[PDB]
């Protein structure tokens, strides 16, 4: 009766996802939470009418011991009507503190009609049980619904803080509050508590501790500087050049190109000729800003690719059209896996901050253990879209900072 | 009785109105009596001529309705099962009963509102006598529904019994109702008859303690003891003459062991099926199928049970390797008393290395105990900890995995070579385009036939290998054979990359570099 009448897109149904299977730890944490939330109305058992289904999956947190439910409700999320802005300020802020208000939801009842999409099930060991079936009777935490949904609510509870300390941007994304200010350090986490307690008003753990956006720029692309130069040294420069200059056309090779003239041992030493030191020096140039002319358009989709760069470290670029990279970075520091979720989660914060969307990222790992692990890593509430790919062996050549 | 599950027609469509074909005479009858009881227990009941909705009936005499129609109009339910246990990941029992479970469809409420779609009709013997019209009360036999909401009552009718009887394992599935317990004998045969009652209290009968079945259990191609597993008697056919079809059913029976029969092989015996033009050819044994299958039947002619899953201790997963591309591996907790075996042969992609391939071994297996028993076994590997680093830090892909202990146990796996990261000075430089030249000014023109454009950059780098010394710089302008060669495999499909791998393992050092077009 409360409830807003919720629909999917039209002639879509709902989700028959498949659960990924669960290790007893999880299943375990998933049973007592699930159980509380039952006896609290949150949740109901469901008959085998219901044929719909989103995966569930437990995590660990940040300055807790205790479990989190994580409901990937992606597929669903996809089939719900559109609901009919977003402050650049916020990655101009010195920093941002990230708060988990998915809390909030749990006191808004959710249309008896659609209920029935937000199934999930818990999976049971070696198949011995059924499975524990449920489905939502409240907002439920990760659907793109919710914070629709509860934004009225949403609103007039910040109002106060929002007239009150207009030196404050806060922005909402799903389940998550993201908290800017200028001020310093020391009086920023002073003035998150003064928030947070005024939420408990009308909670909110944090997630991460603070990020610095003022300092988000950009890894361009740099070539080698060395003493002496091989033929080697020439051909990889060369390459690497060639390929640059599909985005940066100004660059020439001409010069550096008249100096592999012929087939010389890979080890000579070729000192470079007047003409070459002026295109190397000027090529060099042209690669020290990040080509003009990139804007981001909300009308397509943000990909985001990672490669592996040894050693601890890993390169990424986010682009909408390839070659129009809006941002490329770096990050480093455990093992292959647990850094891959970090940087996943680290990046995705990101194109959260500076555009509101999550990225499409293509990941190098194959799928089986990416499904396998990355639950044990990861502390977001939202979960990205990522397809499995293969780096080719010359990407990564052309994406780091080698001394 | 039990509370009734609400079932709908899938969107916009309507019940079913399919006419009963004609009933012989003698069939009237039967169906007659049959429905006229069905109507006494509380089945059925009958229904006015406003009905239009009707479906098919037939007797075999045992009523046999045809709800293939129905079923198509009807909504999708929650999967029945999908997914059965291991024997593997089952505990040890001092008592396991089976106890069939009679006409439980016939004793769940099917919802009211959807009764009339389930209207059938009875045709009179006389062109006017009766012509009697009957509906569904509870679940009918062959409707989509019935497994799905008998199952999800029988859980419902069960949880109760499972809180008064922490001590006691049920497993449903389909009509089997698998007890099991460590009471003593007494105890057990007790709960056995409390639980019968339990479920007569709902209508639900079962069979008395003489007509139940007795373990071993057969189950779903295994055999069950209430502390032990392993597959159903099956020891190789003895012939003169095998048929395509008779390798393939023989090779499929081989693998289906080797769940729990460590040593089964079945290559010798596979490769008889290569170029095979009918399922009923002949095919003679080489020396080496021969081999093979009387090695087989020999490892097959004394049994061997897998103990069940001790919680309580840890799981150990070993591996090793039987062969290019093949693995074999185990997974036991007390030392040596499998709890499962198996084989991995799966080559994702088209070239390779052990290591890689030990990699992806390690997956496989990791994923199979997440389901039988929740969790990660401690790997024991042939290989060591320096060999993997190696190669994890200089591949592309990110990979992981878990806690494991060397075993020197050969063959140890290894990189039987290993590409410069740096041009080798002293060593001549090659650029190959199908030919070469070198820096001192060799050169090797050769015209290849039937080729392809990525298998020609293949051969230019081999011919260069061939003719080069034990040290040699390579540049190609193939961003494909870099690929292949830089992913360092020591196994593929080609033989050309085999060739090529045997020149690499034999060189002292190799730098290959890439260059575009413009050599
Ligand atoms: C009921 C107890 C349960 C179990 O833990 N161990 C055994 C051991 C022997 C058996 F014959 C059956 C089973 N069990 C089981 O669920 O078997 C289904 C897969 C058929
Ligand atoms: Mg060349």
């Amino acid at each position: 009766i409360e409830t807003v009448p919720v629909k999917l897109k039209p002639g879509m149904d709902g989700p028959k996802v498949k659960q990924w299977p669960l290790t007893e730890e999880k299943i375990k944490a998933l049973v007592e939470i699930c159980t509380e939330m039952e006896k609290e109305g949150k949740i109901s058992k469901i008959g085998p009418e219901n044929p719909y289904n989103t995966p569930v999956f437990a995590i660990k947190k940040k300055d807790s011991t205790k479990w989190r439910k994580l409901v990937d409700f992606r597929e669903l999320n996809k089939r719900t009507q559109d609901f009919w802005p977003h402050p650049a300020g916020l990655k101009k802020k010195k920093s941002v503190t990230v708060l988990d208000v998915g809390d909030a939801y749990f006191s808004v009842p959710l249309d008896e009609d659609f209920r029935k999409y937000t199934a999930f099930t818990i999976p049971s060991i070696n198949n011995e049980t059924p499975g524990i079936r449920y489905q939502y009777n409240v907002l439920p935490q990760g659907w793109k619904g919710s914070p629709a949904i509860f934004q009225s609510s949403m609103t007039k509870i910040l109002e106060p803080f929002r007239k009150q300390n207009p030196d404050i941007v806060i922005y909402q994304y799903m389940d998550d509050l993201y908290v800017g200010s200028d001020l310093e350090i020391g009086q920023h986490r002073t003035k998150i508590e003064e928030l947070r307690q005024h939420l408990l008003r009308w909670e909110p753990p944090f997630l991460w501790y603070e990020l610095h956006p003022d300092k988000w720029t950009v890894q361009p692309i740099v070539l080698p500087e060395k003493d002496s130069w091989t033929v080697n040294d020439i051909q990889k420069l060369v390459g690497k050049l060639n390929w640059a200059s599909q985005i940066y056309p100004g660059i020439k090779v001409r010069q550096l190109c008249k100096l592999l003239r012929g087939t010389k041992a890979l080890t000579e030493v070729i000192p470079l000729t007047e003409e070459a030191e002026l295109e190397l020096a000027e090529n060099r140039e042209i690669l020290k800003e990040p080509v003009h002319g990139v804007y981001y358009d909300p009308s397509k989709d943000l990909i985001a690719e990672i490669q592996k760069q040894g050693q601890g470290q890993w390169t990424y670029q986010i682009y909408q059209e390839p070659f129009k990279n809006l941002k490329t970075g770096k990050y480093a520091r455990t093992n292959d896996v647990k850094q891959l979720t970090e940087a996943v989660q680290k990046i995705t914060t990101e194109s959260i901050v500076i555009w509101g969307k999550t990225p499409k990222f293509k990941l190098p790992i194959q799928k089986e253990t990416w499904e396998t692990w990355w639950t044990e890593y990861w502390q977001a509430t939202w979960i990205p879209e990522w397809e499995f790919v293969n780096t080719p062996p010359l990407v990564k050549l052309w994406y780091q900072l080698e001394k | 009785p039990i509370e009734t599950v609400p079932v709908k027609l899938k969107p916009g469509m309507d019940g079913p109105k399919v006419k009963q074909w004609p009933l012989t005479e003698e069939k009237i009858k039967a169906l007659v009596e049959i429905c006229t009881e069905m109507e006494k227990e509380g089945k059925i009941s009958k229904i006015g001529p406003e009905n239009p909705y009707n479906t098919p009936v037939f007797a075999i005499w045992r009523k046999l309705v045809d709800f293939r129609e129905l079923n198509k109009r009807t909504q999708d339910f929650w999967e029945v099962q999908l997914g059965i246990p291991h024997p593997a990941g089952l505990k040890k029992k001092k008592s396991v009963t089976v106890l069939d479970v009679g006409d439980a469809y016939f004793s769940v409420p099917l919802d009211e509102d959807f009764r009339k779609y389930t209207a059938f009709t009875i045709p009179s013997i006389n062109n006017e006598t009766p012509g009697i019209r009957y509906q569904y009360n509870v679940l009918p036999q062959g409707w989509k529904g019935s497994p799905a909401i008998f199952q999800s009552s029988m859980t419902k009718i069960l949880e109760p019994f499972r809180k008064q009887n922490p001590d006691i394992v049920i497993y449903q599935y389909m009509d089997d109702l698998y007890v099991g317990s460590d009471l003593e004998i007494g105890q057990h045969r007790t709960k056995i008859e409390e639980l019968r009652q339990h479920l007569l209290r709902w209508g639900l009968t079962t069979p008395d303690k003489k007509h139940q079945k007795e373990p071993p259990f057969l189950w779903m191609g295994y055999e069950l003891h209430p502390d032990k597993w392993t597959v159903q008697p099956i020891v190789l056919p003895e012939k003169d003459s095998w048929t395509v079809n008779d390798i393939q059913k023989l090779v499929g029976k081989l693998n289906w062991a080797s769940q729990i029969y460590p040593g089964i092989k079945v290559r010798q015996l596979c490769k008889l099926l290569r170029g095979t033009k009918a399922l009923t050819e002949v095919i003679p044994l080489t020396e080496e199928a021969e081999l093979e299958l009387a090695e087989n039947r020999e490892i097959l002619k004394e049994p061997v049970h897998g103990v069940y899953y001790d919680p309580s201790k840890d799981l150990i997963a070993e591996i090793q390797k039987q062969g290019q591309g093949q693995w074999t591996y185990q997974i036991y907790q007390e030392p040596f008393k499998n709890l499962k075996t198996g084989k991995y042969a799966r080559m994702r992609g088209a070239h390779t290395n052990d290591v890689k391939q030990l990699t992806e071994a390690v997956q496989k297996i990791t994923t199979e105990s997440i389901v039988i028993w929740g969790k990660t076994p401690k790997f024991k590997l042939p290989i060591q900890k320096e060999t993997w680093e190696t190669w994890w830090t200089e591949y592309w892909q990110a990979t992981w995995i878990p806690e494991w202990e060397f075993v020197n146990t050969p063959p140890l796996v290894k990189l039987w070579y290993q590409l410069e990261k740096e041009p080798i000075v002293g060593a001549e430089t090659f650029y190959v385009d199908a030919g070469y030249v070198t820096n001192r000014g060799r050169q090797k023109v050769v015209t290849l036939t039937d080729t392809t454009n990525q298998k020609t950059e293949l051969q230019a780098i081999y011919l260069a290998l061939q003719d080069s010394g034990l040290e040699v710089n390579i540049v190609t302008d193939s961003q494909y054979a870099l690929g292949i060669i830089q992913a360092q495999p020591d196994q593929s499909e080609s033989e050309l990359v085999n060739q090529i791998i045997e020149q690499l393992i034999k060189k002292e050092k190799v730098y290959l570099a890439w260059v575009p077009a413009h050599n």
